[PDB]
RNA sequence: UAAAUUAAUAAAUAAUUAUUAAACUAAUUUUAUAUUAAUAUUAUGAAAAAUUUUUUUUUUUUUUAAUUUUU
């Protein structure tokens, strides 16, 4: 239309898919390093990573090990079908945030410590729904007593 | 029921006894102490003894 | 206690200075909880950036451990997990 | 009966176009970015370009597709290999979701830079201009 | 530099049913939320968009028949936004002013 | 060193995917009668069960009308898979009842929830966990009834469970496993391996809202005995 | 390539002219 | 415009530091039913006094934006943990059971701060603020509080940022929280 | 440790003359074959049994004056899916198939077009009214497809196509159990 | 005792578990409170207020174990005539120059 | 831009001889069809009123009031440990064990 | 070939999995999330 | 806060781009401040900006071996000024310098596996120097314009300093039209560099 | 999986591997990460010059699998 398509506008940034290449073993472990942080280990594996700063660094010192792609905010939700009156954050605010593998934590201990105190929510959780049982079924019965003497 | 190979953890009887030296001289009670340490005198040969009785 | 000098070390050979108790029993209490390192002398808590120290040792045991190759790479030279499996060992001697 | 999905909504696009009109084949180069050395797909490309993963024996009709049913017309049910792929490919999900959720915030409070690249990067290319 | 009257000429242009904006400006955030300078069909840009190319989908498909006529306070920040269009095909940016295109208020 | 599970990572195995069994009536025990007391032709099933999830997803959801239409078709092509009565043609309606009433058709939902029963009772050992997921229906569509007299069912029903549900399989192998980690500061959340009976046994979960809606029945009523003949039942 | 000691494994030959 | 709502001394009473969009609104004081409710009202006050050492989170409202506010219904927030709204933890360390409907904490009068639960028994840190008559929510989610000041703010918010289905359409949050009296 | 010299003494019988009769020298030759099988399955056993296959279609495939270097890269252009052990059950039992296919990847025939991803349906935005009663108009388009995907699969007699004989009625099955 | 709480570090905790403790345990959080002023040696002196609050919250809870203790006792233990005088005598004076900028 | 069809081919994949046919045949056919189709949200303000429609139904909090029409939700009718008898097949592979996902 | 050349956006592909697949009533505007949360919580057969 | 004296940029006599020999040029002004670098100040190269110092300075003229031609401080000049040593202040670099090159080569090398780009030496000149530069104003020697560089050791090419002449800027340098960049190829392993 | 090293008045830890135990927060993807203590263990051996290829030692069975052209 030989002028600037003008109006409200948005901004949409990018989305990576890296697929290692090689084997990453031949490397040293500086590398390596930052390709944990991509969540990637072996020769043949892909994962879906934002465009943010942080992850150009990790992914411009591993160039020569992934390969990228780059997915933009309506192909995202075109690739999948998605309406465009919904967003990304709040379509995500619906996942709990005790996925498979939660989170990373620094020990393998500290992995453990935590899957435990979410078997202790579950055993307590089941606890303290008995425990309610048993102080409704006592405040009435508490009542019963005095409601006699009323 | 197993072997305490020391720097190597417990190991199965009958197992592997190549990286065992250092437990067969334990086994034997035989005490090197630290003494390849000729170099780094300790505080024993250096510390006046108070009281001749203690 | 902020310090701003050059501080001190702890109280390891006392010169006692009393102003007024029994006090009859300083110098022999003095030197008796000053050998495990204590309080009983109010121990003159200085140099309010210690944090420098816990930084060090924070560094000084992250660059003489990545002395041998600090390794996130895996259990290193994997190369033949990648495949699958679930490796073994192989004793040091070494 | 056999079964043939390909998809979650099947809904397949319909091959055959018309009883007179053209065949409209797809391009068999493969997507180089130089152009000179002019190569072509190769057995294990077109593979991915037909909806399969690497191996066909995954992210494709030969796992999505039950292997067996009962003759009445049952299913059969789920195993430890089959939830434990279902989650996979929401984890694929999850991942890209998440992703996407935290561009839009870094993008909705003006967080994403604008001189494209790290400070590592431009300082080694000199093909990105300078700001 | 560029005669008031060349911006006259998109007060026939933006009247049109494309009402696209003819006019960019590079000015700082402040410099653009302390003057009124900046509302009839023209939209904001950071020189650091149009450079490294954030920009692009908002820009005319005919490169050859456009205009953008970038408007900034200073010289050297104008032109090094200008450059930053030829830098992506564009031809008919000059770099108005910053007072000329103050008085085309209608 | 961890795992990124980056990858697809095959199930591993545990007692706890067991396949546990059904649970039913003893062998001359009718349902009517125990209440007193207190080759096929081919038929695509494996896609009405895709077309039912979609109910159970969508009565799930707040669409109680769209459920009721998916939830028609695989009760339209139950009653033709399988013969008359058999226990699972009953058990769809129990999801067709419940999508009724979530429709203000109670009048039909009663004249569901109450058609299952003649399906169980002629049975031979009807499924435990069907006839207290019916007399939850029968006991929820006469609360859309607004009949307080139509709400002693509840106490009716779990008094089926107290009875005919044996309260020992659904966690049974699951007992022991806690002594099958070996470790006590590393992967030690094996020692604490916890299933939850709400999640393993449906009948006891079942049978828990039974003794809380019938609280809030006579909570709602102001009876004072009723809430304490609940709520001592829901604890024991 | 694969046990460089030599290759024995019955290679493909290749294709007739079109 | 006003708010009507219970008056009584000798309870915890809370302050809150909202903003929307980076915008200074004003403090919101709460006045918390230590008569009714003395846990629910000692999870909720602990974590706007930010005295509780970290346990699975932060357990502090500093910061936290609201995230669930449906115009004329309900403005949620709380949220110590995954700051969109998916997690629910609270100060003893576990989600813990609501404690009484009975007086003061059945009903959701407009003046009133409702604690949120994910469970109907387990519940947690999100809290909501009842601009509406909900008779719905008798019982089921237990009234822990009523706002004293700064009705005006709520109402604010409920408007500037706000949408049928929830999500804000500017942030607005809690800058700082503390307890008042 | 543990030789295993349990079972490996058993087949001590298959050995020739001096491991089938003394029990040492036979455990050194026993423990030598079966650590070998074992090496030579898991190491080599692949690469050379997979070259007599995509020998052996190749071969069936310079009968008609292609080859395996063609014929491999058109049995996935055309999405066609076969086991290159497949392929060579075709070309040893049934000759006629290998050469119809032989024929296709020849034939300039258009291949399937990739599948679809994910289309949103325009009812997804179309705006729905304050209407409780009526469903919403995705459903009842979703739906549909559900059933008629349900009918085209197979050609069950649903009691000889008892069920509502139209698609339009089937989708009303929920008004049969209403009185 | 607020401004105490504002004031230093050291008196905000204490505070805020006295200021919300139990009817049942309160002259405790006075006691630890005290026990913390204390050790931190303050002028213990001059500040007696924290024994006598802690004597108002005993005459209370026991009553005839301990002495009876009313808060105005409390206040009379206070550092005072800062605010009687000096300050109280101050806020109003600028209140007196509003009047002479308004006229 | 709102407005415009919004899909966008970079320069440099315009550039360079990576270009592949359309109409199908393409794997970038669904997702550039669905691209270039006319756009819904055509106004920041036509993008609220679609947004004004779905809901969100899971998520923790009090639940939305139902539209005076439908009955009563699930949730309360049937708690909350309880989740509808899904059928357990290879094609319907529902959540198992609900109970997991309370952190 | 040595070195493959394929839009990676392939490798995984969305065919099988849409978010229809994890969100089941979304073109019905209802957002509902109903993920398989772990390989670890299988239930059974 | 410009520093105190970790700073002074004064102006300028003559001879910025240090190097053994770095008095090559004709009559201008262009240096480095002489912050504890003031030993200029002490034999000319450089004199303390003044009132009338801002007007001009006796720039040293090479001619006459002494700070004889007179130059003006206006806009032309300043102009001029930059315009002149960035052009040799490219040239003082790539003359000076000597950029090794981590590269890779398979067996025992003698040769490089993936010779040399024209576009990959200009990202060196870039990425060692800081210099930027038109790869296309690269040419190979005339032993290699055919195989790239290719070659391990010690090799050169010719990048070409197109600006001589609209700059009047001759008998200082060696060669007035392009400045021959020398190499020094090594061979860094996997972990070494990548290509 | 090679790392450690100061003889001798008031300066935070030898290092390794091993056994046994311990704790997540100013410190971001909604990424990733083996940190701490107690005890057991100190002999695996370079001389010059120059200088400021590669990841493999180790595989549960069936398939599946992308690094080949001569002078």
């Amino acid at each position: 239309t030989t002028t600037i398509a003008a109006g409200p506008y948005r901004r949409v940034g990018n989305v990576f898919i890296v697929t290692c290449i090689d084997h990453p073993f031949k490397f040293s472990w500086e590398v390596n390093r930052m390709l944990r942080e991509l969540r990637l280990e072996f020769m043949g594996q892909t994962t879906v990573v934002p465009d943010i700063p942080p992850v150009r660094k990790r992914i411009w010192r591993v160039r020569h090990v992934v390969r990228v792609d780059q997915l933009d905010l309506d192909e995202a939700k075109a690739l999948i079908g998605i309406p465009e009156h919904i967003s990304f954050r709040d379509l995500a605010g619906q996942i709990p945030p005790t996925f498979g593998r939660g989170g990373s934590v620094a020990n393998p201990h500290m992995r453990s410590k935590m899957n435990f105190m979410r078997l202790r929510r579950m055993r307590l959780r089941d606890v303290m729904h008995r425990d309610q049982l048993e102080k409704r079924l006592l405040e009435e019965r508490h009542h019963a007593l005095q409601q006699q003497q009323q | 029921s197993g072997h305490n190979v020391i720097k190597m953890g417990w190991m199965k009887i009958g197992g592997s006894w190549k990286y065992s030296r250092s437990y067969n001289d334990a086994r034997r009670g035989f005490a090197k102490g630290q003494w390849q340490e000729r170099k780094m005198t300790p505080r024993f040969m250096l510390a006046p003894r108070v009281s001749a009785g203690g | 206690a902020a310090a701003a000098a050059a501080a001190a070390a702890a109280a390891a050979a006392a010169a006692a200075a009393a102003a007024a108790a029994a006090a009859a029993a300083a110098a022999a209490a003095a030197a008796a909880a000053a050998a495990a390192a204590a309080a009983a002398a109010a121990a003159a808590a200085a140099a309010a950036a210690a944090a420098a120290a816990a930084a060090a040792a924070a560094a000084a045991a992250a660059a003489a451990a990545a002395a041998a190759a600090a390794a996130a790479a895996a259990a290193a030279a994997a190369a033949a997990a990648a495949a699958a499996a679930a490796a073994a060992a192989a004793a040091a001697a070494a | 009966y056999s079964e043939y999905r390909s998809s979650y909504t099947g809904a397949r696009s319909a091959p055959w176009a018309a009883p007179e009109a053209a065949p409209a084949y797809p391009s068999a180069r493969s997507p180089f970015p130089l152009e000179r050395p002019r190569f072509r797909k190769t057995h294990i490309e077109w593979m991915l370009h037909h909806g399969h993963g690497d191996r066909y024996g995954k992210y494709g009709p030969s796992r999505e597709i039950a292997d067996f049913e009962y003759a009445d017309g049952t299913p059969s049910s789920i195993s430890g290999k089959r939830f434990a792929l279902k989650h996979h490919q929401d984890h694929l999900l999850v991942q890209l979701i998440r992703s996407a959720a935290i561009v839009e915030r870094f993008e909705e409070e003006e967080l994403l830079p604008r001189i494209p690249g790290t400070p590592e990067q431009r300082s080694w290319d000199p093909e990105i201009p300078l700001f | 530099t560029v005669t008031s009257a060349d911006m006259k000429k998109a007060l026939l242009s933006i009247d049109s049913t494309s009402s696209g904006a003819l006019v960019i400006d590079v000015r700082s955030e402040p410099e653009r939320r302390l003057r009124p300078l900046l509302s009839p069909a023209i939209v904001a840009l950071h020189p650091h968009d149009i450079l490294s190319g954030a920009a692009c989908p908002i820009l005319p498909s005919n490169k050859e028949r456009a205009e953008m006529f970038v408007v900034a306070s200073e010289a050297q920040r104008a032109v090094n936004a200008c450059t930053a269009l030829r830098r992506w095909g564009f031809s008919r940016v000059t770099a108005v002013s910053v007072d000329a295109v103050s008085e085309a208020i209608a | 060193i961890t795992r990124l599970y980056t990858s697809y990572f095959k199930g591993e195995l545990f007692p706890n995917q067991l396949a546990r069994p059904l649970e039913r009536l003893p062998r001359g025990v009718s349902l009517a009668a125990a209440r007193k007391g207190q080759r096929r032709p081919y038929v695509p099933l494996g896609e009405v069960a895709k077309l039912e999830l979609q109910g159970d997803y969508l009565t799930e959801g707040g669409l109680h009308q769209e459920a009721l239409e998916y939830y028609g078709v695989v009760a339209k092509a139950y009653e033709l898979a399988y013969p008359k009565d058999h226990p699972q043609v009953a058990g769809i309606r129990l999801k067709l009842a419940g999508a009724f009433r979530r429709t203000g058709r109670l009048t039909s939902s009663k004249a569901n929830c109450e058609a299952v029963l003649q399906m169980l009772d002629s049975a031979v050992q009807p499924p435990l966990e069907l006839i207290v997921e019916a007399l939850f229906e029968l006991g929820l569509t006469s609360e859309a009834m607004s009949d307080a007299a139509a709400g002693t069912v509840f106490e009716e029903a779990v008094a089926l469970v107290d009875m005919f549900h044996n309260s020992g399989q659904s966690h049974k192998m699951l007992r022991l496993l806690p002594r099958l980690g070996r470790r006590f500061n590393l992967n030690f959340e094996e020692k604490f391996v916890y299933f939850s009976p709400f999640d393993y046994d449906r009948v006891f979960a079942l049978a828990d809202q039974c003794l809380e809606r019938a609280e809030v029945f006579y909570q709602a009523r102001n009876d004072r005995a009723g809430v304490m003949r609940v709520l001592q039942q829901r604890k024991e | 390539v694969y046990s460089s000691k030599k290759d024995r494994t019955f290679k493909v030959m290749p294709v007739p002219p079109p | 415009l006003y708010m009507p709502y219970t008056p009584v001394a000798t309870n915890p009473v809370v302050y809150f530091d909202i903003t929307a969009e980076g915008d200074a609104l004003g403090r919101v004081s709460v006045e918390l039913f230590r008569d009714v409710v003395p846990r629910t009202s000692e999870n909720f006050r602990s974590l706007c006094t930010g005295e509780r050492g970290y346990g699975q989170c932060l357990l502090y409202y500093k910061g936290t934006p609201f995230h669930r506010i449906i115009p004329g219904f309900v403005m949620q927030g709380g949220d110590i943990l995954t700051k969109d709204g998916r997690s629910n933890v609270s100060v003893f360390g576990y989600p813990f059971p609501d404690e009484s409907f009975e007086g003061k904490a059945g009903k959701h009068l407009p003046g009133t701060v409702g604690m949120a639960h994910s469970g109907p028994n387990q519940n947690g840190s999100q809290f909501f603020f009842n601009l509406g008559r909900n008779e719905q929510l008798d019982r089921k989610f237990v009234v822990v509080g009523q706002v004293l000041g700064g009705w005006e703010i709520v109402n604010q918010v409920v408007k500037l940022c706000g949408s049928r289905c929830g999500t804000p359409v500017s942030r607005a949050w809690i800058s700082d929280c503390g307890q008042s009296g | 440790y543990y030789r295993a010299t349990a079972e490996l003494d058993r087949l001590r019988g298959m050995l020739r003359g001096r491991a089938r009769l003394e029990r040492k020298v036979g455990l050194k030759r026993i423990t030598f074959l079966m650590r070998t099988q074992t090496r030579y399955r898991v190491e080599q056993k692949a690469h050379w049994e997979r070259a007599i296959v995509r020998k052996n279609v190749d071969s069936a495939a310079h009968e008609h004056g292609s080859g395996w270097q063609h014929l491999r890269n058109d049995l996935a252009r055309q999405n066609l899916m076969l086991l290159p052990r497949t392929q060579q059950q075709l070309a040893q039992y049934e000759p006629l198939a290998f050469r119809a296919v032989m024929e296709l990847c020849a034939s300039r025939v258009a291949p399937p077009p990739p599948p679809m991803t994910a289309q949103v349906p325009e009812e997804a935005y179309a705006t729905r009214p304050e209407d409780p009663k009526v469903a919403h108009p995705a459903a009842r388009r979703q739906l549909e497809e559900c059933v008629e995907r349900m009918l085209c699969t197979g050609r069950s007699d649903v009691l000889q196509r008892e069920g509502p004989r139209t698609t339009q009625a089937w989708m009303d099955a929920w008004k049969e159990y209403d009185l | 005792l607020q401004t105490l709480a504002e004031c230093s570090p050291l008196h905000h905790q204490p505070y805020l578990s006295y200021a919300n403790a139990e009817e049942s345990t309160v002259a405790g959080a006075v006691a630890e409170w005290l026990r913390v002023c204390e050790r931190a040696k303050l002028p213990r002196e001059t500040r007696e207020l924290l024994r006598k609050l802690h004597c108002y919250h005993l005459s209370q809870c026991h009553p005839s174990d301990a002495t009876t203790i009313s808060m105005e006792d409390v206040w009379k233990a206070c550092p005072i005539m800062h605010r009687a005088e000096q300050s109280a005598a101050a806020f109003v004076w600028n209140a007196m120059a509003s009047q002479r900028l308004l006229s | 831009t709102f407005a415009q069809p919004a899909a966008f081919v970079s320069p440099r994949v315009s550039e360079s001889a990576a270009h592949e046919p359309d109409t199908q045949q393409s794997s970038r056919y669904g997702v550039d069809r669905q691209l270039r189709g006319p756009r819904r949200a055509v106004s920041p303000e036509r993008l609220q009123e679609l947004r004004e429609q779905l809901q969100f139904v899971g998520s923790i909090g009090p639940k939305v009031p139902p539209a005076a029409g439908a009955g009563t939700a699930y949730q309360d009718e049937y708690g909350t440990r309880l989740r509808p008898r899904y059928p357990q097949s290879w094609d319907t592979v529902p959540p198992h064990q609900p109970s997991r996902s309370e952190i | 070939r040595y070195r493959l050349f394929h839009p990676v956006h392939q490798t995984v592909p969305f065919h099988f999995n849409p978010v229809q697949s994890i969100f089941p009533l979304i073109y019905e505007n209802n957002l509902l999330a109903k993920p398989r949360l772990s390989w670890k919580d299988y239930e059974g057969r | 806060m410009a520093p105190e004296l970790q700073l002074e940029y004064i102006p300028i006599i003559f001879t910025r781009t240090i190097l053994g020999p770095q008095g090559g040029f004709a009559g201008e002004e262009r240096l480095i401040k002489r912050e504890v670098a003031q030993k200029y100040m002490s034999e000319g190269n450089a004199v303390t900006p003044s009132a009338e110092f801002h007007q001009g300075v006796w720039c040293y003229n090479p001619d006459s071996e002494q700070y004889d031609r007179f130059v003006e401080r206006n806009a032309e000049f300043l102009d001029f000024a930059a315009r002149k040593r960035q052009w040799l202040d490219v040239y003082w670099r790539v003359n000076t310098g000597y950029l090794l090159f981590g590269r890779q080569s398979w067996g025992q090398g003698w040769l490089l596996n993936c010779p040399l780009r024209k576009k990959d030496i200009a990202q060196k000149l870039w990425e060692q120097y800081k210099v930027r530069v038109d790869p296309r104003l690269i040419e190979f020697r005339e032993k290699d314009r055919r195989t790239g560089i290719q070659d391990l050791g010690h090799n050169w090419c010719w990048l070409y300093l197109p600006g001589a002449e609209e700059l009047a800027i001759d008998r200082e340098v060696y060669d007035n039209k392009r400045v021959k960049v020398r190499m020094h190829i090594r061979k860094m392993s996997s972990y070494g560099a990548l290509y």
